[PDB]
């Protein structure tokens, strides 16, 4: 069996920040770009965002 | 419990204490790597704020 990996890599966000509409819209746009197209503009996601 | 969290350039906040911090860095004097460890004891109402 494996162990926990991402528990200590998670930066706790504010409640307003986690529920922000911009973040969800950006993630959904990236997912749709991945699924239907494949263009990899801004290849690194810059995990600070 | 002995070493704490090894600092290697994680995300922006990520905290740094579990409740210790310890990691190695290259000394400026020469090309030898040293290791340092810092321990913190909370005080005067750290939990609030």
């Amino acid at each position: 069996e494996p162990e926990d990996y991402g528990s200590q890599q998670w930066a706790a966000p504010s409640l307003s920040g986690a529920a922000s509409q911009t973040v969800q819209a950006a993630y959904q746009q990236d997912l749709t770009m991945l699924g239907r197209g494949g263009v990899s503009k801004n290849l690194r996601t810059a995990n600070s965002l | 419990k002995y070493l704490g969290m090894l600092q290697n350039g994680y995300s922006d906040s990520t905290s740094a204490y579990v409740d210790n911090i310890s990691t190695g860095l290259v000394v400026n004097n020469e090309s030898k790597l040293e290791a340092y460890k810092i321990t913190r004891v909370k005080t005067d109402d750290y939990d609030k704020n």
